[PDB]
């Protein structure tokens, strides 16, 4: 199985440049997965304080990758999604300010970017300086209100058009296609697939 | 001489007019010296499963072969060599095995007082020990402290 | 030698890093008495003759 | 030109999140220094084939390759079965001092590195220097002078 | 200069590399390889590695603005440069860098409070350093028609040596780098010299809409299994094993605020993986050796019934023993059994032991003088081997004289 | 190209880049709001710049 997986993954690299950009960004997974399911683990909330999105995000962020790297585990499948900084556009508001989703995407790419700032007095340096410190320019945005304050356009009167003025930014699920429940209560689950030979 | 911009009067703005182009190091973060003189070094990491002595001999021979094409002022020195230690260690282990068999012979002779009668175990034991070495080599068992117990 | 080989026979069929460490004793031992039983009946009689 | 936080959250976490599903994996540790180097060390169980482990790691790294920043991709990412021990160190000097460290390092990296690196029994080599690179030192005042 | 001027008679070459170290690559790290003359010229113990290292310690402790630590290569360079325990302080509670740093400092303070258990506990990472932060007024730049991407790219290219493409030099492909000149990126004031083009095509300086401030940051970030962590090193106190101090540090971590975990790596992980499964393998090995000492003299026949009393002695038997001695004790039991065997099987003893008392001391001395090469170069290392050896030989002789005779009546 | 990109972004949740959340890298998605992509008539609400 290891040799077959290596050969398949190598031959897939030939077609990698020919695939569309979105497929490349999503990532392609090659796994020695058998159809059988070893066991399924579910996670619920007692008081209902957490909906399925919070539970699934916490699971995928904390419990997925240590369980996935545990010995004897071939592959795991999450019945949920992580968080994703969903930006819900409003066509009427976009038309109001003469904006297009392309410029919104470009501005997000620009402002939500990490920039290598270098450092003061880096190599090669002068022969008589004693100061050497890194330079911080920009860091990736974290909070939803940080995204809501992204500048898009400045009107002729000097007013600013922020992202929150044309879209509703909220922390939402990465993939909404899966809904899971346990005895009618919201829940998220992990399907554990037994590794070959274990 | 790379063209960047042409001014309104037709004058050219080359790269050399705005920057100093020179052939420099790719990464300036590392500075090496030898006895205070400028130098550069290579750290050779032994491959997994490859014996050190033969690999070092091959590396030294490669350096000697390449030395014919060096610039007029370049020489090669070894500031950190570990292989003489390995060679002296094996040269010492041969001596320690031979003195072990010698002392076994001496004890057995102190017992029997008959060299013809005493020699039989003296040649008996080392054949067993070297045969055991041969089997542990053939299987792939390393010469490790656990073995030397 | 036969009894020692028999008692050390089933140690080499279990795995683990500690098991691999114990192989460095067990395999050398079984080889040790096998060589010993070979040499005692083969080599020494020829010499003493 | 990246700080520790930037290199960490732009390279190290991205690579780590796709470093699952490895056979015989013991543990995994990583570091991210202010010099712009992201080093991840993976320890496998004793007896695991080093070639198989390296192939698996290199394959799983290809998943995160499109997600990494462009500069990191251009710099290239190396995966090697390197042990911490050092076999031997070879130094190169100049007799009359006709060559500074840059010339010696460039000549070494251009001529002696790759034949020695491909010599039998050699796992990996590390150069204490750098090759040549067509450095272009900008001048902010002159750039402002010509509107560039 | 110190190595090649004060002790020229034993050193051969000094290869110093700056900007490199085992803690990583950085401007404040230094490393030096030292080469010594062959043993023919290095005579006596005063010119040995240990004496010269001690003299180097004494002389180089006077370096005021640096910490110079001469040391010898360890026995196993594949497992580190020293001994002790290797510990990772895991922040599995998603607390943040500052909370984890405070927890680490609290753990260090707690460990220093009980020197009788752990000695020389110290962190492995580097401390926080001042870092320069440039704040760019995006609204101000956008008001005067200057793109934020242009400003960020300008700063990154000026201070970060952006790589462009490759070029040919003497038949070899080599990279091309673009960076600001040396005298333009050395001081915080250097930013005010830079200009960027607006949409109209004119230039506006970076000082018009950018503000700079000094902050603190970590120059090296450590992660363990995808979780932020900081390494903690140290060694057990004198007279104590590793397990007791290891458990004591585990309780110390249990005293830390919630959200902070711990884990062992390197040698400590190996010993922990050995210990939690050692009792089962030791029990099965004891069963195997019991079968060995129960199959040769046909069942509880004569001595194998007194070896039935051996487990009581085993259960009767904080001091510990290493891994090698745990198998050495079994081998000692086996060799005592064999010392009995070639007389007990004869009985299966007067004449047999009269003609087999000699093999007892031949086997004992053979084992002693076979483990002797492991430790000895002749002359040195022989005085400390006569304590256990002579006593064990005398005890074995007494056992051969008495036990193979008392056990039959026993 | 503008029309195709507008439609694809509005009805397809085009992925942009990553962002940090509680020390973890997570994706950023751009899509139209829920009440704007449920009926065939929803297309007539969209506009594009010339
Ligand atoms: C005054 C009393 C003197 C008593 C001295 C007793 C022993 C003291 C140490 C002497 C050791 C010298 O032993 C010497 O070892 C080297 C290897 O290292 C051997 O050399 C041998 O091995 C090397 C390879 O390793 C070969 O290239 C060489 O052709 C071969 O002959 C010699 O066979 C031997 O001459
Ligand atoms: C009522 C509460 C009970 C709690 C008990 C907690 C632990 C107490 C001791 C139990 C130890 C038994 O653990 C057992 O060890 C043996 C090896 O010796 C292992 O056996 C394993 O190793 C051997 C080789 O060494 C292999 O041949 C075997 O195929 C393999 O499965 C088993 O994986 C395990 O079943
Ligand atoms: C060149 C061949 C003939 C020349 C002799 C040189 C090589 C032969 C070694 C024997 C000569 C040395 O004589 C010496 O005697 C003592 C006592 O018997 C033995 O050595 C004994 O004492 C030394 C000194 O404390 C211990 O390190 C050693 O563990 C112990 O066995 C060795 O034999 C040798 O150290």
């Amino acid at each position: 199985p290891d040799i077959a997986q290596v050969q398949v993954q190598n031959k897939l690299q030939l077609a990698m440049p020919s695939l569309p950009e979105a497929v490349q960004q999503q990532g392609i997974s090659v796994d020695k997965s058998s159809s059988n399911i070893l066991m399924v683990a579910a996670f619920i909330s007692d008081n209902g304080s957490l909906n399925q999105y919070d539970i699934a995000d916490y699971v995928a962020s904390n419990i997925k990758d240590p369980l996935s790297r545990t010995a004897g585990v071939g592959s795991v499948q999450l019945f949920g999604s992580e968080y994703a900084m969903r930006i819900w556009l409003d066509p009427q508001k976009l038309n109001k300010y003469n904006l297009v989703p392309s410029d919104v995407i470009s501005q997000i790419k620009v402002q939500n970017n990490q920039i290598s700032g270098g450092q003061l007095g880096g190599m090669p340096q002068a022969a008589d300086q004693q100061l050497n410190a890194s330079i911080i320019v920009q860091t990736r945005l974290q909070t939803p209100e940080e995204f809501g304050k992204i500048l898009l356009k400045v009107q002729q009167d000097g007013s600013q058009v922020l992202l929150r003025d044309v879209a509703r930014v909220e922390l939402g699920a990465e993939d909404y296609s899966t809904v899971a429940r346990y005895n009618g209560k919201p829940a998220a689950g992990i399907a554990i697939k037994l590794a070959a030979g274990a | 001489k790379i063209l960047l911009k042409v001014q309104q009067d037709g004058s050219q703005v080359l790269l050399r007019d705005v920057a100093r182009v020179e052939l420099g190091a790719e990464d300036y973060s590392t500075v090496a010296r030898y006895n205070g003189k400028p130098a550069a070094g290579i750290a050779i990491k032994l491959a997994a499963g490859a014996n050190a002595l033969d690999t070092s001999r091959a590396v030294k021979e490669e350096l000697n072969r390449l030395s014919a094409y060096f610039p007029a002022s370049l020489k090669t020195v070894y500031p950190y060599d570990t292989t003489p230690f390995i060679e002296i260690s094996i040269q010492e282990v041969f001596k320690t095995l031979v003195e072990a068999i010698i002392l076994v012979f001496l004890v057995m002779y102190l017992f029997l007082q008959n060299f013809r009668a005493t020699i039989i175990p003296t040649i008996a034991v080392p054949v067993v020990i070297l045969g055991t070495f041969a089997i542990l080599s053939a299987v792939g068992f390393t010469i490790n402290t656990l073995t030397m117990f | 030698a036969v009894v020692l080989s028999a008692v050390f026979m089933p140690m080499a069929f279990m795995s683990g890093a500690t098991g691999e460490i114990y192989r460095q004793f067990s395999i050398t031992l079984i080889s040790s008495m096998l060589l010993s039983v070979f040499v005692a009946m083969s080599l020494t009689p020829a010499l003493c003759a | 030109g990246a700080d520790a936080q930037t290199v960490e959250d732009s390279v190290t976490q991205v690579i780590e999140q796709n470093m699952n599903g490895l056979d015989g994996l013991m543990y995994m540790s990583s570091t991210s220094d202010a010099a712009g180097n992201a080093s991840i060390t993976l320890t496998f169980e004793t007896g695991t084939s080093p070639d198989i482990a390296q192939v698996q790691v290199q394959n799983k790294l290809q998943l995160a390759m499109p997600s990494l920043p462009e500069a990191v991709q251009q710099q290239g990412i190396s995966v090697d079965k390197s042990s911490s021990n050092i076999l031997m160190v070879a130094a190169f000097i100049s007799d009359n001092g006709s060559l500074n460290q840059y010339d010696i390092a460039d000549y070494v990296a251009s001529n002696i590195k790759d034949p020695l690196s491909r010599t039998a029994g050699v796992g990996s080599v590390q150069l204490f220097g750098s090759e040549y690179a067509m450095r272009i030192w900008l001048d902010p005042q002159k750039l402002n002078k010509y509107n560039l | 200069d110190y190595y090649l001027t004060k002790e020229k008679d034993n050193v051969q070459s000094v290869f110093t590399v700056g900007g490199f170290g085992f803690s990583g690559q950085g401007q404040n790290n230094g490393l030096a390889f030292i080469s010594l003359k062959p043993w023919s010229e290095r005579v006596g113990e005063e010119n040995s590695v240990t004496a010269i290292i001690q003299r180097a310690m004494i002389a180089l402790s006077s370096i005021n603005k640096a910490v110079v630590f001469p040391f010898n290569l360890p026995a196993v360079a594949e497992l580190g440069t020293a001994s002790g325990f290797d510990m990772e302080l895991l922040d599995n509670g998603n607390l943040g860098h500052e909370k984890l740093t405070q927890a680490r400092n609290e753990l260090l303070s707690l460990a220093a409070q009980s020197p009788n258990q752990v000695t020389g506990v110290r962190p492995n990472g580097l401390e926080d350093t001042p870092m320069f932060k440039v704040n760019v007024n995006a609204a101000k730049a956008e008001a005067m028609g200057v793109a934020l991407s242009d400003i960020n790219q300008t700063i990154s290219t000026a201070f970060g040596s952006s790589y462009v493409n490759d070029f040919l030099n003497q038949g070899r492909v080599k990279k091309v780098y673009v960076q600001a000149g040396t005298p333009f990126r050395m001081l915080p004031d250097n930013i005010n010299q830079w200009y960027v083009r607006n949409a109209s095509g004119t230039m506006a300086p970076l000082s018009a809409y950018s503000s700079t401030e000094w902050t603190y940051g970590s120059p090296r970030l450590e992660r363990y299994n995808g979780i932020p962590s900081m390494e903690i090193l140290g060694e057990a106190a004198a007279g104590k094993s590793t397990g007791d101090a290891m458990k004591f540090m585990a309780d110390l971590v249990a005293k830390l605020p919630a959200g902070v975990g711990y884990s062992w790596t390197g040698l400590s992980y190996q010993e922990a993986l050995s210990s939690n499964q050692a009792p089962a393998l030791y029990a099965i090995s004891l069963v195997v050796v019991f079968l060995a000492l129960a199959a040769l003299y046909e069942s509880w026949s004569i001595p194998f019934s007194v070896m039935l009393v051996v487990p009581l002695g085993v259960v009767g038997a904080g001091l510990s023993n290493d891994v090698y001695f745990q198998v050495g004790l079994l081998t000692t039991i086996g060799l005592s059994a064999k010392n009995a065997i070639l007389i007990v099987e004869f009985a299966v003893i007067i004449e047999a032991a009269r003609m087999r008392l000699r093999p007892i001391l031949m086997t004992s001395l053979a084992f002693i003088l076979g483990v002797l090469p492991l430790v000895i170069s002749h002359g040195a290392g022989s005085g400390a081997q006569n304590a256990v050896g002579t006593g064990v030989m005398g005890g074995m002789f007494a056992a051969t004289v008495l036990a193979i005779y008392f056990v039959p009546v026993f």
